[PDB]
RNA sequence: GAAGCUACCAUCUGUGGGAUUAUGACUGAACGCCUCUAAGUCAGAAUCCCGCCCAGGCGGAACGAUACGGCAGCGCCGCGGAGCCUCGGUUGGCCUCGGAUAGCCGGUCCGGGGUCCGGUGCGGAGUGCCCUUCGUCCUGGGAAACGGGGCGCGGCCGGAA
RNA sequence: UAGCGACGUCGCUUUUUGAUCCUUCGAUGUCGGCUCUUCCUAUCAUUGUGAAGCAGAAUUCGCCAAGCGUUGGAUUGUUC
RNA sequence: GCUGCGGGAUGAACCGAACGCCGGGUUAAGGCGCCCGAUGCCGACGCUCAUCAGACCCCAGAAAAGGUGUUGGUUGAUAUAGACAGCAGGACGGUGGCCAUGGAAGUCGGAAUCCGCUAAGGAGUGUGUAACAACUCACCUGCCGAAUCAACUAGCCCUGA
């Protein structure tokens, strides 16, 4: 019904600056620096208040449908904070019924080695989204934790991981193997 | 009906002719919005036809005239009460407007209508049009305006005027 | 961005109409896509007018929503917006553009006259201003 | 005597219509850069389109039938073509007028180019609207030749860029030197009438 | 039974890239939560296109030679002279890229950041320069030290789509 | 409601037959078989998929899908 | 048929209109992005996004049914005595109640269907066990905090195709 205006306020911690040039959002923290381009989304982000920082997110007349947009974009500003200040750690375990699944990582964790999965001879190779670093965690068995900053990343990787290991011409309910994402994270804790 | 361009509000008034078995007819009157008095009459003589036994050979029309707006200059609320047809069955309506005249809130309405439902002026019967205050406007498209200090750019205004350099090395900056 | 809105109290350009080139106040917004404005020192009475059809600017004044007439002149006067509009980069680019339309054959004659006694020593002294330059940039 | 057109921003059919009648009076266009022409819609739904055009081709001879183009230029040649009466010879003689190129050669890299407001994509289509890029859609079918044409368009803005410096560079000398002269220039008469 | 033709009746060879469909997924609001979608991302195939291969357009490029013999003939530069066929124009604009919820100009400092002007664009194509000049001569004021045209010389190819 | 689904009801097709006789009576050579090209998809198999009363194997129901194949014979003029 | 002419691209019957040869003006039906004359109006309001859009009587294509895709309407029911969603807690006793029997202890069945402390628990909305156990729901409550839920109706679009 053409909606006057739709406004959205996202706060900043100390730790995190923030920059825009225009619906470019550039987000340095501690830990590396996040850039994303919104020129796809049409929408004003205006940054207000010293020592605060406040982002607010602004639409004038727009639809039912341009409405939903004002709440992604102060979503996806909080996951690049988050992912700035703690970072965004995937735990994927394996379930491995009868073959152990044999994952090693070949350089700095950038590439993924899965060998003896349900058997097969094939090797499957599987390369990360730059950023993302992978590890086979201790303390536990047949687990692989996935680290990085960008979420839309880290999660791509781990979906990757997963959708690789895939049963083909088999029933998908019995033949419980592969590597799902169990636990979904921060690499820094009491935040 | 036609309904074109503006349309025009009618006080009309009109009575049986004076038959031997009872004189001086109740004389009834209506407020009809047409574009002209020939079809503000016409519609007059439909409606009065449709509610009593009376018809335009056995009636006539005493006075019919133009009704102007009590305050052209001030911005008010109208609550419109529609009989309209649809394909499949006819339903009735109530819709709210934003205008400054009666007339002019009548128009929005037959736009509308015609816009959002597809129904023609020939089966839309405009039933009661009244001035409502802003507490009462239950639409929130209209609601959404019942604010003092509204503020809010005009954004990506378009150009309006591509044809008359219609060759240049400009872009328009639109802002 | 957006450093303009249209309110109570705005004043803006109509740029096409029936009342083209005058100013007038904006008192309401009636329907999102015209408003009512009054532009009572402007010669022009109340009526509505579409947003498209206006252009705004950068002064605001100080009316309540809906306000009469006597109260948004007497706003206007204390605003003082009539002499300090002429005191201002665009309505003198404005009023260029009148008075070259207006320019007549004398004007035009007396215009290329004078672009020939302007434009000449303005290339001279660039081209004196360049060779400076180059000076300057050969050690 | 010419109408050099850039061709980046302009919609399709909204460009061509322009040029074909602007053509049939004699102006000689020359479109330029027409890898960059818009097209409304989603780019799945041209590329549709263009593979149903592809479709259509006579049985009993292919060669001897409808011909395909692959280059965007000579797809922006075809719409043209499909507006001008081309089968009389007065659109046969204005199809010689319309010059469609892709990318910016060496006889139109110094001329400047026209833009027609009236079919760009700014004023035409909603900013949520989804558009297609002629030179993708061209490339994705048939089309080898992007990957030299973006070279050399890289080339030729990295030439302009420093064309520009140069122009921007006279400007200011032409400022300063305006500034410096404050006698024995009045130009009371510019000012007057209004330059 | 030579040579030649011939046989799945003998012999050799037959090859990969992209955007994606169906589908499974990432982030994620609408709708406090959820959701593969509403804006954005990922994988994706005998299908689609191209790569390999087949023929090359009223398509164009690079290079060689370009008419002896005895009077010739044909090219390049500089040329003055006449006549015939054609159809069209009455100053030329020598250029940044890029967006339209943003960008232009100017700049101290450490290609980017900050600050200062302009912003219904005036360092603007509703623009700007050459310009609207009938010619010759005498003589005054302003501007002009580049001179002002080149059948002229040397240095650079300045620029390959 | 994996797979079917009666009593009812809504659609597509001219690969059957039938209804009408609009062009063809100074003639359009009227069955079948052999050879050969192309197209369609309502997919038998093959490529990639979803669901089962899918433990595996073998199967059944759909989705994008016509690129590639869909044979050798006994009797019948036979289509079948 | 006995009939030309302007529109329906095309045409026997459609819409206007009927016909000597010409010049000027206007118009019916129809149309104004280019073919092709005219919207190159600083036209108005609103709907619509299709990976099969849609685009004008005869006329050259489509139905029943469905959509948490949007856009309007109607009848209603809840909410500061703090709802709808989300997070967390309780979800009992008479009673493993009466007809059955290889097993039915709320959960395959027929009829029924109440009672007491409570802040609320239904002789119990579903998953599961041959049954018991277990999960879960109606219901009440703790945190947040102000609107929200459900059924029909018809315009475009989509599946049906
Ligand atoms: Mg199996
Ligand atoms: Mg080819
Ligand atoms: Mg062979
Ligand atoms: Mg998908
Ligand atoms: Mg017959
Ligand atoms: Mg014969
Ligand atoms: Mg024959
Ligand atoms: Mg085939
Ligand atoms: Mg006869
Ligand atoms: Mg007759
Ligand atoms: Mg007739
Ligand atoms: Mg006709
Ligand atoms: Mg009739
Ligand atoms: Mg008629
Ligand atoms: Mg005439
Ligand atoms: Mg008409
Ligand atoms: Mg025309
Ligand atoms: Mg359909
Ligand atoms: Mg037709
Ligand atoms: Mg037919
Ligand atoms: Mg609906």
């Amino acid at each position: 019904m053409k909606t006057i205006l739709s406004n959205q306020t996202v706060d900043i911690p100390e730790n995190v600056e923030i920059t825009l040039k225009g619906r470019t959002v550039i987000v340095k923290g501690p830990r590396g620096t996040l850039r994303r381009d919104f020129n796809h989304i049409n929408v004003e982000l205006s940054l207000l208040g010293k020592k605060k920082k406040r982002l607010r997110v602004d639409k004038w007349w727009g639809n039912r449908k341009e409405l939903a947009t004002v709440r992604t974009i102060c979503s996806h500003v909080q996951n690049m904070i988050k992912g700035v200040t703690l970072g965004f750690r995937y735990k994927m375990r394996s379930v491995y019924a009868h073959f152990p699944i044999n994952v090693v990582i070949q350089e700095n964790g950038s590439l993924v080695e899965i060998r003896n999965f349900l058997g097969e001879k094939y090797i499957r190779r599987v390369r990360m989204r730059t950023g993302v670093a992978c590890s086979v965690s201790q303390a536990q068995k047949d687990e692989l934790i996935l680290e990085g900053n960008d979420i839309e990343l880290v999660s791509n990787s781990a979906a990757l991981i997963q959708q690789a290991t895939t049963v083909k011409n088999k029933d998908i309910r019995k033949f419980l193997d592969g590597i799902y994402v169990s636990e979904k994270g921060t690499v820094q804790q009491a935040d | 009906m036609k309904a074109s361009g503006t349309l025009r509000e009618y006080k009309v008034v009109g009575r049986c002719l004076p038959t031997p078995k009872c004189h001086t007819p109740p004389l009834y009157r209506m407020r009809i919005f047409a574009p002209n008095h020939v079809v503000a009459k016409s519609r007059f003589w439909y409606f009065v036809s449709q509610l009593k036994k009376m018809k335009k050979s056995s009636g006539e029309i005493v006075y019919c005239g133009q009704v102007f707006e009590k305050s052209p200059l001030r911005v008010k609320n109208f609550g419109i009460w529609l009989r309209y047809d649809s394909r499949s069955g006819t339903h009735n309506m109530y819709r709210e407007y934003r205008d400054l005249t009666t007339a002019g809130a009548v128009t929005q309405c037959y736009r509308d209508m015609g816009a959002r439902h597809r129904a023609r002026a020939h089966s839309i019967q405009i039933m009661k049009v009244e001035e409502i205050a802003a507490g009462k406007c239950r639409r929130p498209a209209v609601k959404q305006f019942h604010d003092s200090k509204i503020k809010f750019p005009l954004p990506h205004r378009v150009l309006r005027r591509q044809h008359k350099p219609r060759f240049t090395t400009k872009r328009p900056n639109t802002f | 961005v957006f450093r303009r809105y249209v309110e109570v109290g705005r004043v803006a350009y109509i740029s096409f109409g029936p009342h083209a080139g005058k100013l007038v106040a904006i008192v309401d917004v009636i329907d999102q896509n015209r408003a009512l404005v009054d532009g009572p020192c402007t010669r022009v009475r109340r009526q509505a007018m579409p947003f498209k059809c206006m252009q705004l600017t950068d002064f605001i004044l100080k009316f309540p929503h809906s306000a009469r007439q006597k109260y948004v002149r007497k706003a206007w006067e204390k605003a003082d917006i009539n002499t300090k509009w002429a005191a201002t980069r665009w309505a003198k680019k404005i009023d260029a553009r009148e008075r070259k339309a207006k320019m007549t054959d004398f004007d035009r004659f007396k215009v290329m006259k004078a672009k020939k006694m302007r434009n000449r020593i303005i290339k001279t002294e660039v081209k004196k201003l360049q060779r400076a330059a180059i000076l300057k940039a050969s050690p | 005597q010419v109408l050099v057109l850039d061709g980046r921003g302009h919609l399709l059919g909204r460009l061509a219509a322009i040029v074909a009648k602007q053509v049939l009076l004699g102006r000689k266009v020359v479109v330029v850069r027409c890898e960059g022409i818009n097209i409304s819609g989603n780019f799945y739904r041209n590329k549709l389109k263009y593979l149903a055009f592809l479709r259509k081709r006579m049985n009993t001879n292919p060669s001897r039938g409808p011909y395909h183009f692959r280059a965007p230029s000579r797809i922006f040649w075809r719409t043209v073509r499909g507006m001008l009466p081309h089968k009389t010879k007065r659109g046969q003689a204005a199809l010689e007028r319309l010059k469609v190129l892709d990318g910016i050669p060496p006889p139109y890299d110094k001329k400047k180019r026209m833009v027609v407001p009236a079919a760009l994509k700014v004023v035409r289509l909603k900013p949520t609207r989804k558009f297609a890029y002629l030179g993708r859609l061209a490339h994705e079918v048939g089309w080898k030749y992007q990957a030299v044409t973006a070279t050399l368009e890289e080339k030729r803005k990295e030439k302009a860029k420093m064309h520009y410096r140069k122009k921007k560079q006279i400007l200011r000398l032409r400022k300063q030197a305006e500034k410096n002269v404050e006698k024995k220039i009045c130009k009371f008469t510019e000012v007057l009438k209004t330059n």
